[PDB]
């Protein structure tokens, strides 16, 4: 109710002692839908719950070079900012280092490219949180970015809408995505994406893609019905 | 042209930049952030492009107040010689054009 | 308004700039300038407003700063503002003068500065050139004009007409007693005096309490002449002459 | 009513077409340290009071009445800060003119010049007005010179005026007193006495300053000088 | 472009001015010709000052104590020593006390090193400031030395060859300017001793 | 709030006390002012009228047929839910619709069960404004309170809505609250609201008018982290329907569900703002 | 500035008030007082001073780490007295400008002309609306070929001046008042004399009878013209000797 | 216990509590103020169609508005604002011109987009007044794309945007198939602009502008549509 | 709320700032327009005369190339710059192309300056509209409008700023092919048009007459007065 001075700019602090723009980009993060992130040993996986059939295609898993990919919950212009940032960090590492760029390096780069608006008047958080999937020398990576500057690194996550289910799910099931297979990883990633569903939907190979990276394979993203051979394996809501 | 052409064109860039990197090498990255946040807040004081314009400001921040050269003293652009439109200069530096 | 009044870049409802419309009200409080055209010339009658004992007098004239040999202007409002404007009237005749060597026609001349002043109500942050300006001129398109200018750079030309003080006013006395045609500039400067006797109530216009400046043409020169202390005291003491002459007659 | 809107905003016109910012930079200038310009046959004098009358000040540090060429100087009431940034540009304008003109600026030029600051810094926004006034008197064209810039850059010529405090009350005790024939031996004198109806202490080459314009050109009286007038008068 | 113009050196004759250049020698025909000061000048130190020599006169003004002779163009040694005597009297008008002859050469040097000798300054500057009998060799490509006596232009050689046999470390005054004076009169044209004291 | 550098910028308002000085103004009472600001009055009411007369209605819905319950939801999902539970069984013939613009907004139409006209709905899936909502009042319930009529209010919230002491994000994606008049004499069944916590616009218009003339009101309020047409919401306004308020005008959960089946599948064009 | 002014007249600098102030130069001149020290200067035949008070509250932090005494150059010192952070940053930006005009002429800058500087660097705060001043009291010392010892203050609003005797921060006027009485009686004070007069200045308005390490007394000498702080052996001989005398 | 009047809806850079951008979904409701125009991607093409809404027979009917040509095989049909369309319009076309004049090819309709969209997504300081609806037939073959305020844009089969964008997509969902021939898309866009439009359609208050793989972007003529609209 | 900025959006989707500065055109003085047979004609009244002002100086009738004219009817100093800055754009296409400019083509610039100008809320978009009539290369005749907003738009009968709708409406009915064939007749139309607009007839009317062959060349108000007679002989007959 007194926050009301101090919320509608990204560079005023409250009494309180809170800058109020961050946190509600930090709730724009739940107006997109409920991507899953997920990793073994081998492979890392992403899942995307993809809200016409006709119209808004919708393409919530984006890849950014081959080594390297996103899954992407919330303000879209911002999802597109951050992956175009991405991909001209990968190009530059491979034209000049002539290797891919590490996937810590790349979520940092990306830390701070979305810390300048916060700290800056005329600019606003980038409104969106990403999942950002690839494999190093290192192994498979997950890591989770927040519409807010600071970035996690994860073995397994959800973020969107209704998302507290899939994160329940990838809690339950933590250990076992260590050790797993490309299709098993993803079926335990789509098990937290229909946790996330209600009971009366499901995946039925129409709200699915799948961005998975990982030893030998690169990030490819499956879609339409590349998502059904995944999908074949998994059973029972129950 | 000339030679001395571009090292007069760019004279106070390349000097200003040298005392940046100075001052970054001995004092910090602060010294020159801060200087430049005055410099840029008092450069966004002056008339329309096509008034000329004294910045008292600037020139002071700068110390060029009890200093004179030949970009003072030669070319008179006070009693500029050829302005365009008031309205297409302002467009220009807006960045309209 | 109590909004819409503010940057000078805001519409109001109606569509006005409530912001330009109060630059009008500041010429409204300024030296009454009475411009009168003329058949001989085109004359540049005034109020000497500022007439202090221990104020001095260093200058040519007051309020009435010439432009090139065939142009000059009076100001009524904003003083530090009409000085810088004054400045720029000179510099923009001086140019056209510096690539086609003719002096300004004075269509162009007003024109110029009116633009200026039109960028300083389109671009907010800015504010409106607070300045009227009346143009005696003379060029070889058009004889002898008077013009004046406003703070939003609408722009007009006259037979007679005045800015500042009382100047609607002096305007209803011009369109009484002026006669398109017959007007010598002779019978403008008796009109002129009249006028501003009649529209500021100044003993009998105190001869340092107004200034003329006849921008007229002798052998094929424009000549841009201050009217004397003598010489308004000339034209004001004959005007009161005729007033004492017309309360006999009457 | 409050109208306080447009009493904040130095770019806005009032609803009558009033340009407040302006006339409360006046108010600065109209809260500032007596000084008196007396344009005398001989050269003018800027007898003015000192803002400080104290056991602990430096003589040779502060002036209030500067030199800009030889023989122009000038003297100020309102803001210290700003008189200092506006007479470090002033010497560079009569620099700059004497490598364009090689004549040293008229006083008249000068003062132009100085007010053209000042008219931008009422024009703009994002800015405020300086707050001081500038009596910037000297000699040319075998003539004295007395104007007097604002905050807004509006200049006039004298024969004699006051600013600062009881500064109307100066101009009504130099309108009974200045005559037009006044010579400059009897016109520090003068501005002495407008100072003396403008003081609140007792009068001394500490607590006032003064500093003069001639045939020569300009300078600033010496304390032996300045109390030496105090004794004579 | 629709941008505000400014002030300095403009070079838009440049290349067409060279085109002048090339067809006039090409032909045999002349274009004006720039105006030197073709001097021999001169610089001492003594005990408790300075003077300057030149033949006519070189001897410039900096400020009150520093004066500054002129060998190479005439057009550039007055500009440059008039412009740099504005800057000494701003720098002295707010300082209080009047400038100094370090203040005069670094300046006139950083000012020749600017424009890379393609003005023609090649100057013995020479002052008596608050620190003592200051003289310098400014050269016109931004170059100087803090010289006891230097001599440039026309029979510098004679006048240093004079100067170097006939110098003392501490000279009085009138022994200074003699050597000057014989100084030039072995390059040359009045003699033109500008003493500092 | 600055559209050149050093604009004199002035802050947003809690109370709207400069608004309430506008209001003294008129545009200073002049005649084009005050009549274009009427024009805007005719343009910001609403206008209760029903298409079987395909008229207008004048003064009352439930005291001019009679008001036993009426069932009032406020939102997408509240409206959603009356069409899913409620209505999968009746006739509920229309008997009028608040016809309203605000810049906002759409449908506020009322009904009443053909076998009980007693019973009585309204479906607001439109917003009205602050000035309309006295206006409504003074449509449907028009004059004369009854205190004899369970004014069932259904409200769709943000999660963010509501006041706590752990982050709005902290908050269980759905949940709903309650708040409840001094005459109403059955459950809260949620939670009624905390003390920080306040209603505004329509539903607290509806449940004020109530308690200032003591009639049985319960305003459902359904704090979800979606605003949006949603299985999850409408199934937590499922709890109103096991409360005497809403037992006997829902009907066979499995044919209701199904039907709201079809709700979440009617689908939008939704904007690509988001992904 | 980029979100903008502040409607009303002490809201932001670039608004005069009715009666013709800038008010965030008097709450920066209130951020001098907020400082939570006194300075005192004194300045002599043939030393300047600068002494002020000690504070380090917290045991932990290292007593050595904490001073209000820098120097700008070798010859020339400040004592400052406001706020710390923004004290510093004055303290740099005259190493800056000291630097930059002995690297214009090559010969190093005055006081008073170092003290002009930053009072004319802080008029250009005051008169933008994006910048604000440094509300900070630097209080310049050093010799002078000229003009000998020169005891200077610079100002957050930006006016400078030359004294005989400065004092600045919490009780500023008290020690004003102490020293325009003690400089009424001078007796041409040389380093000891200066130094006596300055710490006990200290000494009486805020009425701590001092240890060495609850004072800090930075000076310069015709002697040392090399501006140099006292050790805690020095410090404590003269409030010592103040004891015994 | 009290109402507050706090504002996140005047400024496009405030978020909501619930993070929401308002402007841009004010500029969505600019969009819905415009004009209704259905694009259809066919395996034989895509079709553009959009309505003219002509008010007088004062105002020319002769002259094209509402759709436009950027190179060969693609253009786009705006709707929500014909002023802030054109600036997008000029990126697209300049830039495709552009990849002509680099790699002698015609760009991708993705492709045009994405350089559609560096121009939008840049607040022009407010969200783009402007829906456009990129219908090409390019090297990879026929696309329909849809361009919103927020600067992005997403691949289409079948959109309808503008006056009634789910007025007349809902008659697409009904009537497209994905076996939809170029002819079928041409006739279906116009049919169901008839059963949107308030006024009759005639080929005068409608622009359609079609590309097929064989016959790149042109205009419908009077004749084309008036023989398309007979039969529809 | 959102008419206190040029630059923002409503919930109902306008531009209230743009439309303002269209209400600024609507308080103007009533410009008519006519696209005949090889002719076009631009009535459009003189408002106010103030005795002892000279009309060249106040004209509402410019002309902007041999082949392309047009009648402003919004704020005077807005339109002035409007009006010179076409003038620059003619001249940059004329040199450029080596074509005699399009009408359209200069309707478009004058559009896209003021959408220019539509597009921050530090400038305010020219509160102008102009009737830009003429012909092409080959000679068609042509009648535009544009607007504040920064569209243009094609026309063949016009009636803008003071009384618009009023003079537009009595086009509705007298624009005809019977009143177009001869360049008498659409003379006569915008005249009698203006018979609707202000009470005056052949005394405040400033009437251009371009031609496929000629250009702008204002009519006198003696040859307007014959016209006025003309239809007056015409309601003697009715």
């Amino acid at each position: 109710m007194f926050r009301n001075q101090y919320d509608n700019d990204v560079t005023v602090w409250s009494p309180q002692g809170r800058i109020h723009q961050i946190e509600y980009a930090m709730e724009a993060v739940k107006q997109g839908s409920a991507t899953v992130g997920l990793k073994s040993k081998t492979h890392a996986v992403l899942v995307a719950l993809k809200r016409s059939e006709l119209a808004a295609h919708q393409k919530k898993i984006l890849h950014v070079d081959n080594h390297i990919g996103i899954s992407i919950a919330g303000l879209t212009a911002d999802a597109r900012l951050l992956c175009n940032f991405m991909r001209q960090e990968c190009l530059d590492s491979r034209f000049v280092f002539d290797r891919p760029l590490p996937v810590s390096r790349l979520v940092s780069l990306i830390g701070s490219k979305t810390q300048i608006p916060t700290q800056r008047y005329g600019r606003r958080p980038y409104g969106v949180g990403l999942l950002i999937a690839g494999y190093d020398d290192m192994g498979p990576h997950i890591f989770q970015t927040c519409p807010s500057a600071n970035y996690f690194d994860c073995r397994a996550m959800s973020i969107g809408a209704r998302s507290q289910s899939a994160r329940t799910y990838l809690e339950r099931h933590m250990s076992e995505f260590m050790e797993c297979n490309l299709n098993e990883l993803v079926k335990h990633g789509l098990r937290a994406l229909r946790e996330t569903l209600p009971a009366e939907q499901d995946l039925t190979t129409k709200n699915v893609s799948i961005g998975i990276v990982g030893k030998d394979l690169e990030f490819t993203i499956y879609d339409d019905d590349d998502v059904s051979p995944f999908l074949e394996g998994l059973e029972e809501r129950p | 042209s000339h030679p001395l052409e571009l090292s007069e064109k760019n004279f106070q860039l390349n000097q200003d930049k040298m005392n940046f990197s100075t001052l970054r090498n001995i004092q910090g990255l602060f010294a020159p952030l801060k200087l430049q946040m005055e410099f840029k807040a008092v450069q966004q004081v002056q008339r329309l492009p096509f008034l000329s314009s004294s910045n008292l400001s600037l020139d002071v921040l700068r110390g060029n107040d009890e200093t004179i050269g030949f970009e003072d003293i030669l070319n008179d652009p006070s009693q500029s010689e050829v302005m365009g439109e008031p309205h297409l200069m302002v467009e220009y530096k807006l960045g309209l054009l | 308004s109590r909004r819409y009044d503010s940057r000078t870049t805001i519409f109001s409802p109606e569509g006005r700039l409530y912001q330009v419309e109060y630059a009008m009200e500041a010429i409204g409080h300024a030296g009454t300038c009475l411009g009168i055209l003329a058949n001989d010339g085109v004359l540049l009658a005034a109020e000497r407003r500022n007439i202090h004992k221990l104020l001095d007098e260093v200058f040519f004239s007051e309020k009435i700063y010439k432009l090139n040999e065939d142009m000059a202007c009076s100001v009524a409002g904003i003083t530090s503002d009409a000085n810088v404007l004054t400045n720029e009237l000179r510099l923009i005749a001086q140019r056209y003068l510096l690539q086609y060597q003719e002096p300004i026609p004075c269509e162009q001349l007003v024109t110029a500065l009116c633009d200026i002043k039109q960028a300083y109500t389109q671009f907010g942050g800015k504010r409106p050139f607070g300045v009227s300006l009346l143009y005696i001129g003379w060029d070889k398109h058009y004889g002898f004009q008077l013009y004046q200018s406003d703070p939003s750079g609408n722009y007009g030309g006259w037979k007679a007409t005045c800015i500042g003080n009382n100047s609607a006013a002096a305007v209803s006395m011009l369109k009484q007693d002026y006669k398109e045609g017959e007007m010598t500039l002779k019978s403008a400067l008796a009109l002129a005096i009249k006028v501003l006797n009649k529209t500021m109530d100044v003993s009998k216009l105190s001869a340092e309490k107004v200034e003329i400046a006849t921008l007229t043409r002798e052998n094929g020169k424009t000549v841009i002449r201050v009217l004397k202390q003598k010489e308004v005291e000339q034209l004001i003491k004959k005007h009161e002459e005729e007033e004492a002459k017309a309360e006999r007659e009457k | 009513m409050a109208e306080r809107g447009y009493s904040f905003s130095l770019t806005t016109f009032s609803p009558s077409g009033k340009l407040v910012q302006i006339e409360y930079a006046l108010a600065a200038v109209a809260g500032g340290a007596p000084s008196v310009g007396i344009k005398a046959a001989n050269g003018v004098v800027l007898a003015t009071e000192k803002k400080q009358k104290s056991i602990l000040y430096d003589e040779r540090s502060v002036h209030k009445v500067e030199p800009i060429t030889k023989h122009i100087g000038l003297v100020y009431s309102g803001m210290g800060p700003d008189y200092r940034v506006l007479v470090h540009r002033a010497r560079k304008l009569a620099q700059q003119y004497y490598l364009v003109y090689q004549e040293p600026i008229p006083t008249a030029q000068l003062v132009q010049r100085v007010a053209s600051v000042m008219q931008e810094y009422t024009q703009s926004g994002g800015v405020r007005p300086f707050g001081v006034s500038l009596l910037i008197c000297g000699w040319n064209e075998g003539r004295p010179y007395l104007f007097q810039s604002d905050p807004s850059g509006a200049y006039f010529a004298w024969k004699a005026t006051a600013m600062g405090k009881n500064y109307v009350n100066g101009k009504t005790f130099l309108e009974k007193r200045y005559n037009e024939d006044l010579e400059l031996e009897d016109a520090i004198h003068t501005a002495i006495l407008t100072l003396k109806e403008s003081f609140e202490g007792q009068m001394t080459e500490d607590n006032i300053e003064v500093g003069i314009c001639n045939e020569a050109g300009f300078r600033r009286l010496t304390p032996t000088e300045v109390k030496d007038y105090l004794a004579a008068i | 472009v629709y941008a505000p113009p400014v002030g300095g050196f403009s070079f838009d004759n440049c290349r067409r001015n060279a085109v002048l250049e090339a067809d006039f020698a090409k032909r045999g025909y002349k274009l004006p010709k720039v105006r030197k000061t073709g001097t021999t000048i001169a610089g001492v130190v003594y005990k408790d000052g300075i003077v300057l020599g030149a033949d006519t006169s070189k001897i410039h003004f900096i400020s009150p104590n520093i004066y500054c002779c002129g060998a190479g163009t005439a057009a550039d040694t007055d500009m440059t020593t008039q412009l740099i005597s504005s800057n000494l009297e701003l720098h002295s008008l707010s300082t209080g006390r009047l400038p100094r002859v370090v203040t005069a050469n670094r300046m006139l040097k950083q000012m020749l090193f600017r424009y890379q000798g393609y003005i023609g300054a090649a100057l013995v500057l020479g002052g008596v400031d608050v620190t003592g009998p200051h003289l310098y060799s400014i050269y016109p490509h931004g170059s100087t030395d803090k010289l006891p006596y230097v001599t440039m232009g026309s029979g510098s050689l004679a006048a240093m060859a004079v100067f170097e046999d006939k110098f003392r470390p501490d000279m009085e005054e009138e022994e200074a300017k003699n050597l000057v004076s014989e100084a030039i009169a072995a390059g040359i044209s009045n003699i033109d001793l500008c003493v500092i004291s | 709030a600055a559209t050149f550098f050093g604009e004199v910028v002035k802050a947003p308002c809690r109370a709207g006390t400069e608004d309430e000085e506008e209001e003294e103004e008129g545009r200073r009472e002049t005649p084009e002012d005050r009549e274009v600001r009427l024009q805007l009055a005719r343009k910001r009411e609403v206008r209760l009228l029903r298409r079987q007369t395909k008229t207008s209605l004048e003064v009352s819905l439930l005291e001019k047929y009679p008001c036993s319950k009426f069932i009032i939801a406020i939102g997408n999902n509240a409206v959603a839910f009356l069409s899913s539970f409620v209505m999968n069984s009746g006739v509920w013939e229309e008997v009028g619709c608040a016809k309203l613009w605000n810049e906002w907004c759409a449908f506020c139409v009322f009904y009443h069960l053909k076998s009980n006209p007693s019973v009585f709905l309204c479906q607001c899936s439109c917003y009205v404004a602050e000035d309309q909502q006295y206006q409504w009042l003074e449509k449907v319930f028009g004059s004369c309170p009854r205190k004899n009529m369970q004014i069932t209010i259904l409200t769709c919230r943000h999660v963010t809505d509501y006041k706590t002491s752990e982050s709005t994000g902290s908050l269980p994606s759905p949940f709903l609250r309650a708040l409840k008049t001094q005459n109403f004499k059955d459950s809260a069944c949620c939670p009624l609201l905390e003390q920080p916590n306040i209603v505004h616009d329509l539903p607290a218009a509806v449940l004020s008018y109530c308690q200032v003339w003591k009639i049985p009101a319960i305003l459902y309020l359904c704090y979800t982290d979606v605003m949006k047409l949603d299985l999850i919401t409408v199934e937590a306004f499922k709890p109103i329907l096991s409360t005497r308020s809403l037992k006997g005008l829902v009907k066979n959960i499995p044919q209701s569900t199904e039907i709201l089946k079809k709700l979440m599948t009617t689908n939008e064009i939704q904007s690509n703002i988001y992904t | 500035m980029s979100r903008g002014s502040s409607a009303g007249f002490d809201r932001h600098i670039t608004i005069f008030s009715p009666e013709g102030r800038l008010y965030q130069v008097e709450y920066a001149f209130k951020a001098i007082n907020q400082g939570g020290l006194t300075s005192v200067a004194v300045r002599g035949k043939d030393c300047a001073v600068i002494v002020t008070q000690k504070k380090v509250p917290d045991k932990l932090l290292d007593s050595s780490t904490v001073t209000h005494l820098f120097k700008i150059t070798e010859n020339i010192g400040c004592v400052m007295t406001g706020m710390t952070a923004d004290s510093r940053s004055q303290v740099q930006r005259a190493r800056y400008e000291a630097a930059n005009w002995k690297y214009k002429y090559g010969y190093e800058i005055p006081v008073d002309m170092l003290c002009k500087r930053i009072a004319d660097i802080s008029q250009v705060y005051t008169q933008n609306a994006e910048m604000r001043p440094l509300g900070c009291c630097m209080i310049l010392i050093g010799i002078d070929e000229e003009q000998g010892p020169q005891v200077y203050k610079c100002d957050p609003a930006g006016y400078y001046c030359g004294f005989k005797a400065t004092a600045a921060g919490v009780k500023q006027t008290e020690s004003t008042s102490f020293l325009e009485k003690k400089v009424k009686k001078k007796f041409d004070w040389t380093f000891e004399q200066t130094v006596e007069t300055a710490i006990t200045c200290l000494s009486t308005v805020l009425s701590i009878d001092f240890k060495p390490s609850e004072i800090e007394v930075g000076v310069v000498t015709v002697e040392n013209p090399k501006f140099r702080i006292l050790t805690e052996a020095e410090i404590d001989a003269h409030l010592v000797a103040l004891a015994e005398r | 216990m009290f109402l507050t009047r706090s504002e996140y809806d005047r400024g496009v850079n405030t978020f909501s509590p619930e993070g929401r951008l308002f402007q841009v979904e004010y500029a969505i409701e600019a969009i819905k103020l415009g004009s209704t125009a259905i694009g259809i991607q066919t395996s034989e093409g895509v079709c553009l169609a959009v309505e003219k809404r002509i008010t007088s027979p004062l105002m020319e009917p002769s002259s094209i508005e509402k759709i436009v040509e950027i190179d060969a095989h693609i253009g786009c049909a705006m709707s929500g604002l014909i002023a802030d369309a054109k600036t997008l319009i000029d990126k697209a076309r300049v830039e495709t011109q552009n990849h002509w004049f680099t790699y002698n090819e015609t760009m991708t309709v993705e492709s045009v987009t994405q350089a559609v969209s560096n121009l939008a997504l840049q607040f022009m300081s407010r969200p783009f007044g402007v829906a456009l609806l990129f219908g090409g037939v390019d090297e990879k073959g026929p696309q329909l794309f849809h361009m919103d305020p927020s600067g992005t844009f997403v691949q289409c089969d079948a959109r309808a945007i503008g006056s009634a964008s789910e007025g007349a997509q809902s008659s697409l969902q009904e009537v497209y198939h994905k076996s939809m021939t170029l002819k079928e898309a041409i006739k279906s866009s116009l049919i169901i602009l008839k059963q949107v439009m308030e006024e009759k359609l005639n080929a005068t208050n409608i622009e359609l502008a079609t590309v097929q793989p064989g016959q790149n972007f042109h205009m419908f003529t009077k004749e084309e549509l008036e023989e398309v609209i007979k039969d529809i | 709320s959102y008419d206190r900025a040029i630059t923002v959006f409503s919930p109902d989707g306008h531009l209230f700032q743009v439309e303002y500065a269209q209400e600024a055109v609507k308080k103007g003085s009533t410009a008519v327009g006519v696209r005949g047979r090889d002719i076009v004609v631009l009535g459009v009244e003189k408002k106010s005369v103030a005795k002892l002002q000279d009309e060249r100086t106040v004209r509402k009738i410019c002309a902007l190339d041999d082949n392309v004219c047009m009648a402003f009817a919004g704020l005077t100093a807005d339109a002035r710059i409007v009006i010179n800055r076409a003038r620059v754009e003619c001249q940059s296409h004329r040199l450029t192309v080596e074509d005699p400019v399009t009408v359209e083509y200069i309707t478009r610039y004058i559009a896209s300056l003021k959408q220019r100008y539509t597009q921050s809320n530090g400038r305010r978009p020219f509160g102008i509209s102009a009737l830009i009539v003429g012909f092409d290369f080959d000679g068609t005749p042509r009648l535009y409008q544009t607007d504040p907003s920064g569209t243009y738009h094609a026309w063949k009968a016009n009636a803008i700023g003071r009384g618009a709708k009023s003079v537009r409406e009595f086009l509705e009915k007298n624009y005809t092919d019977e009143a177009i064939e001869t360049d008498d007749l659409t003379i006569k139309l915008v005249i009698k048009a203006l018979l609707e607009v202000v009470q005056s007839g052949g005394k405040n009317i400033e009437l251009a007459v371009m031609r496929r062959d000629q250009s702008l060349k204002i009519l006198n108000p003696e040859e307007i007065e014959k016209y006025v007679a003309e239809i007056e002989k015409e309601k003697e007959e009715n």
